[PDB]
């Protein structure tokens, strides 16, 4: 379930209880307001299959329910200060920060790491994702201290160039077009790529051809792999070896 | 619990959100705010839950309170009213924990104001003074490290280096309930077994022992007992 | 705008921050590529020298003008200075101390020239009004000789011909990454004490064409060896200047923010605190 | 054999044992062979053919400089170019005319 | 978005955003360090972005009365054309000055060999 | 005004306010980047500015109680003088701490034989 302006919604409610002539808050809204998103808010939640099935009178046993909730909150002036998103800020679990700066910049998608986090983290992850991702996430972070030594990055020792033009080629992959999701398999099959320093030698401006080109020869040349990925997301040596050969066989192309 | 006689600890998992919860009830009330929007009886509603933590004559009761700073802002109503009742301070790092370091405590950052001689006694003052110049300097000495490299470095301040990263792996201990991840079995460690150690460490005995020595080990009976074979 | 602005100020006074930050390790690499640029240099010159002592002082004592001595009646510098900013006061020393002994001179009515190594040499002294001769400018990193030749070919010419009686050379010199100091010293005539030997000029070294051409092109060579090095040592010491200047603005850059994070806070709570007692005064 | 270095003020551009040189001398080519009595001269540019321990083959281009001989050594004091034609004197000339303008 | 803009219209929008964006923070180290301190790639960025700056100024002529200059009407393939020009070395020798309340980009050439 | 205080005290106090106005202008980039930084005229200008400073410091006669040191009485006359001195740059091979707390520049000069 996704709530599209959860601010909207306390503007209305800080209207209605200005109307009834309730004591006034913090910026007008009324004393109860965390009340009101943190009662909605917890309604999200797993249940065990022991309450599904006294819930449903033995009906249903084995299963599990679950409800999520992705919940849309608009800061002003890049202010997490402010009343309300310091509210929804608290009650959350993780927070998704989208930052305009990375917006207007190459990178559509504009997610600000180093800022933003999940409590839950490798848990809710499958095995293949959980086992790649520490990889970008390292990356990642280490790239964000040498952007300072971007600017003269002429005059370096080999290992922080090495770590730079990685990072800057992690950033350059991870942005992607509106409307076009990616299954595990191929999320995961780019991430190998990239963690695996297949990308070294490849160029900064030609990452997205790169990605498309690939993407094309697992979909044309080895679908049943793409399928047992996305059926399980599980990860051996046996399917590292499998990566293996693809990039291998698609680096003679293109 | 206390008046059965024992000593007991008290867990409060955020004084912010009592304090918030306290603010959202006098704001329902109908109470004219205070400074920062804060409910008029902050204070007293501090003291009131604050105070009856002490130390009686049949027991004490102790207390570890986790503390939220709203923007982190120190001078925040909340936080100023909070610090005036806290004891000690205990900080925790991520940066710590990345070189697997557990309890991830930051020895620089954390502060009690027991660390008195009257209080602990001139021993335990002189070691922790001790141990926190110590770190201080080896925070120093990484950046004269990483600008311009080793060789820059004294052989007065290689010993003070060395003798940092032994310290800075000797805080580390493992518990029993952690058992699971370390796979190794917890160790208690007595007051003044750990001052003993520390005070060995930094008066120069036991430098000879490699520094892994050291890592999770216990006490420094245990570290000797662990270099024997290391 | 405290709400408004001040919270971009902090912004771009971290970014400064990081970005000087990032200067001083460049700086603190560069110089030390510049150190070893600076001991590489040495052995050429140590042993030019050698070589010049004994053609000079061997058993047979040859004399030529760059070595004898000469009476004064004019005075000649050339000075090497850092053709970009920061690093500091060291050019503004260097200059000072060069102005004293031309003053010095010109007070007992010796006229001065200068020659002039990078362009902040050039700019301070076209302000002054000191009479420059030569100019070179634009070596950045990795200096070479070869541009060298010119000015020091000029000041030959000057010094031969009689319009230069002593030359010397005005330069910082790299004591330790620590500490650098200004420094001048003579070229010509060849102020370096005499030295003996029984095995050099004994066991004499034959001479193709004849010993005075040799000796001639011999000293020519080590002057510019000197000046060269001497050039050399100056970049190292630019470099650790920069450094410094570099830590230095960095440590002010951090000092700055907490005091304005000070400010916007007050601000921050002052705001909320009006607009709150604005609220409940509306509600009559 | 005697020790050969090759050197500039710039740089060290050579150093080892070697066995026998050719090189160009002042007046003529000339070669050194290992006791060679002391020997001071100019060199004119062009190569310097080396053969090091075990006769191993290295040829080097100079601009010029002055090769000297001592005792089982054998120094090469390289210069960068050849300065005999002094264009320079018109590089002081504008920065005369720069000051003045 | 391409689909409305076509792919040309897209890219040249996004190429001048990102432009702006970085020439945006290369300005605050030019403001204090000086432009000396930045590499050659992005004092070309800060050349050609202060360009595009200037570049997007046009004279109307309905504001005569206050400029005293004729007015000026483009089409919006010259405008894409004279961002891709800028964006590319098509024009790195004009002037800043050059671009001023121009108009299109085929008399800013004009304005230089004036200016 | 010039129309009462005459012209010489107009000029001096402008002359004043203007070299302290350049000192605090570039108070902001001395904290950051230091006083080596400056070009050699506002050097000169932050040097001036400073003795300005220190000059229009005076010892109080109901003070003395806590300086110690004897008040003084400094005429209209004496302090215009100083001022134009000071502005003029006659004063400039003085130290700062020679103007401190100095009832009139024959002092503050006496007060310089001392240091």
């Amino acid at each position: 379930i996704i709530y599209d302006d959860l601010s909207k919604q306390a503007v209305a409610y800080r209207q209605i209880s200005l109307l009834l002539r309730r004591p006034p808050g913090r910026e007008a809204f009324p004393g109860d307001v965390f009340y009101l998103h943190s009662r909605l808010l917890e309604r999200a939640a797993r249940v065990n299959a022991e309450y599904v099935e006294a819930f449903t009178k033995g009906e249903v046993k084995g299963k599990t329910g679950s409800l999520t909730a992705l919940p849309i909150i608009e800061t002003q002036a890049g202010d997490v200060s402010a009343f309300v998103p310091t509210n929804v800020i608290s009650i959350t679990d993780g927070q998704i920060f989208l930052e305009t700066n990375l917006f207007n910049a190459g990178i559509r998608p504009a997610v600000n790491p180093g800022i933003s986090v999940s409590r839950v983290g490798g848990a809710a992850q499958t095995k293949i994702m959980k086992k790649l991702s520490g990889g970008i996430r390292t990356a990642l972070a280490q790239y964000r201290e040498l952007a300072a030594f971007s600017q003269f990055a002429s005059d370096l020792d080999d290992a922080t160039r090495k770590q730079l033009d990685h990072g800057q080629k992690v950033t350059e992959l991870l942005k992607q077009k509106q409307y076009a999701p990616m299954s595990v398999a191929q999320q995961s099959l780019v991430l190998f790529a990239a963690e695996r320093g297949y990308l070294a030698d490849v160029e900064l401006s030609k990452i997205g051809s790169f990605e498309a080109a690939l993407l094309a020869y697992v979909d044309r040349d080895h679908a049943p792999l793409m399928q047992e990925i996305n059926q399980t997301g599980g990860y051996n040596d046996e399917i590292e070896g499998k990566l293996k050969g693809i990039l291998d066989s698609f680096k003679a192309t293109q | 619990f206390r008046d059965e006689g024992r000593d007991v600890l008290l867990f409060v998992d955020n004084i912010y959100r009592y304090t918030l919860a306290g603010t959202e009830v006098s704001a329902l009330l109908g109470r004219m705010p205070s400074a920062v929007g804060y409910q008029p009886t902050l204070a007293e509603e501090m003291g009131v839950l604050q105070e009856r933590i002490t130390s009686t004559k049949t027991g004490s009761i102790t207390s570890v309170q986790a503390v939220y700073v709203p923007a982190d802002d120190l001078t925040d109503p909340s936080p100023a009213t909070t610090f005036a009742h806290l004891d000690a301070t205990v900080v925790l790092s991520r940066q710590i924990a990345s070189l697997g370091i557990y309890p991830a405590v930051d020895p620089l950052d954390s502060t009690s104001r027991q660390l008195d001689p009257l209080v602990v006694g001139q021993e335990h003052y002189d070691t922790a003074r001790g141990v926190q110049s110590i770190l201080q300097r080896y925070q120093e000495l990484k950046d004269i490290i990483a600008i311009l490299g080793m060789d820059e470095l004294s052989e007065e301040d290689k010993l003070v280096v060395a003798r940092a990263r032994k310290i800075q792996r000797f805080l580390s201990q493992p518990f029993f309930v952690a058992e699971v991840f370390t796979g190794s079995p917890g160790k208690y460690v007595s007051l003044k077994d750990t001052i003993r150690g520390f005070k060995g460490i930094m008066e120069g005995e036991y430098d000879h022992l490699p520094e892994q020595a050291f890592y999770m080990v216990g006490s420094i009976e245990e570290a000797v007992e662990k270099a024997k074979k290391l | 705008a405290g709400a408004k602005d001040i919270r971009s100020k902090i912004a771009s006074v971290q970014n400064t921050q990081k970005i000087t930050k990032a200067m001083e390790m460049v700086a603190a690499s560069k110089m030390r590529k510049s150190q070893d640029r600076m001991a590489a240099s040495r052995p050429y010159a140590e042993t030019m020298r050698k070589v010049i002592g004994h053609l000079a002082h061997g058993n047979l004592e040859y004399k030529h003008p760059y070595l004898e001595d000469r009476d004064v009646k004019r005075v000649g510098y050339l000075v090497v200075s850092t053709d970009r900013g920061l690093a500091g006061g060291l050019n503004i020393n260097l200059f000072k101390k060069l102005l004293a002994e031309m003053k010095t001179w010109t007070d007992k009515g010796v006229q001065a020239d200068l020659a002039m190594i990078g362009s902040k040499g050039v700019s301070f002294f076209n302000s002054v009004g000191g009479n420059v001769v030569a100019q070179v400018t634009g070596m950045g990193d990795n200096p070479s000789l070869s541009e060298l030749i010119g000015p020091v070919k000029v000041m030959l010419q000057a010094y031969d011909e009689g319009r230069l009686d002593k030359l010397y050379i005005v330069s910082n010199k790299f004591i330790n990454t620590m500490s650098q100091v200004p420094t001048i010293s003579q070229l010509l005539p060849l102020p370096a004490s005499d030295d003996d030997d029984l095995k050099h000029k004994s066991w004499d070294y034959l001479y193709e064409p004849d010993p005075k051409a040799l000796l001639d092109t011999l000293l020519r060579r080590y002057v510019e060896s000197q000046v060269y090095q001497g050039v050399v040592e100056n970049l190292a010491s630019e470099q650790a200047a920069r450094m410094v200047a570099m830590k230095a603005a960095t440590d002010n850059g951090g000092s700055l923010i907490k005091e304005l994070q000070l400010v916007y806070n007050k601000a921050r709570q002052a705001s909320i605190t009006q607009e709150l007692t604005e609220i409940v005064s509306g509600a009559a | 054999t005697y020790h050969l270095d090759v050197v500039s003020a710039e740089q060290q551009m050579f150093s080892g044992l070697v066995e026998k040189i050719q090189v160009t001398g002042s007046e003529g080519e000339l070669g050194i062979y290992p006791g060679h009595a002391p020997l001071l001269t100019a060199i004119k540019p062009g190569m310097i053919r080396i053969v090091k321990q075990h006769g191993h083959e290295e040829f080097i281009y100079l601009s010029g400089g002055i090769l000297e001989v001592q005792p089982g050594n054998v120094t090469v004091l390289a210069d960068t170019a050849i300065r005999g034609q002094d264009l320079d004197e018109a590089r002081a000339m504008e920065a005369k005319r720069k000051a003045e303008e």
